[PDB]
């Protein structure tokens, strides 16, 4: 499963 | 054959729901190489514009953006909006609940509750009827913008919890026997 | 020369609290197709399936009667799975091996003292005296007055009294002036 | 499919 | 005769 | 520029 992550 | 949807919870705080905000989500998904020799790794930015007053469970889907580990169609990435615990209010659809604690004396002899608002003010609401346990009173239009009609708002709800004593003196006890309705 | 099995069929088995308290027997009649002698011909048959409901069984207990489903010339008949479901009870609420008794009392009874006659699932009655203030939502455990633990039915959960304190619709000014002077700070 | 009913 | 799957 | 399916 793909990696997901919040960013500025 | 398209891979089954990959779901990601999008935690937004209540202030963010109130104002609406922007969320950039960086995925690393697997993508066949320009030459079908390798399945490589790739970065991409997916930008979700969280509308003012959207509700928990709203689906924001970016089609086909999941892995290409296969020779088949990559899954949809589905972001699901979750509410983030607030330290004052409990959200409720387009309403925000304010839990307020009062003495039994205040529930039958009246009180003022100084009620926090979403924009960091307080609003006096004086009470002069019996306050039951679990009683709600609406303060209209002091909730979250209605996601469709964002010029308009829902309401702020005061939910009461009534604090009893443990001990009551003898004289008070005889009096309350004679005077209490029902 | 191989066969292959149909998926299980599920069926609810609704059972009252009193029946969970004591145990009971339940007879389920299943009408199913069975394969004859000749492995070609199919009859309707009835069969009674007897379920001894054990003391204290929890909701979701599964009772499986293997291969009691419809038979083909070819298949392995499905399992018939009975799943235990609580019947809502009009007085008690089930909480595992605990029994909740909601007791509605006036604010008078809550503040002035009262007595609660707790019914038990087997017919007895247990009077419980409250001298002190009772709060909204207050719980009071009546030990061992719950259900048998199902793995060890010598043993018992509890009956919990859970109070709802009814407030009056209104209080006339005359009352409030009197209340004000006697209610604690 | 098979039919099931409770009996007395 | 039946097999029981128990809930704990 | 996602598809939005809303809760009402």
């Amino acid at each position: 499963g793909p990696t997901i992550e919040e960013v500025d | 054959k398209q891979d089954p949807p990959v779901t990601h919870d999008l935690r937004v705080s209540l202030e963010e729901i109130y104002s609406g905000c922007t969320k950039k989500m960086k995925i690393s998904h697997k993508r066949l190489n320009p030459d079908g020799k390798s399945i490589r790794n790739e970065d991409k930015i997916l930008t979700i514009e969280v509308k003012k007053g959207w509700k928990e469970g709203t689906k924001i889907t970016f089609p086909k953006e999941g892995d290409q580990t296969s020779n088949n169609i990559p899954a949809d990435i589905v972001f699901v909006l979750k509410d983030k615990p607030h330290n004052i209010f409990k959200r409720d659809g387009s309403d925000v609940i304010y839990p307020a604690r009062i003495s039994l004396r205040e529930a039958l002899c009246g009180c003022t509750v100084n009620v926090p608002t979403l924009d960091g003010r307080t609003i006096p609401v004086v009470f002069k009827d019996v306050i039951r346990p679990g009683m709600r009173r609406k303060v209209p239009g002091e909730g979250l913008p209605l996601p469709k009609t964002p010029e308009k708002r829902g309401d702020l709800i005061i939910e009461f919890e009534v604090i009893f004593p443990e001990r009551i003196p003898q004289t008070s006890r005889t009096v309350l026997e004679q005077v209490l309705p029902i």
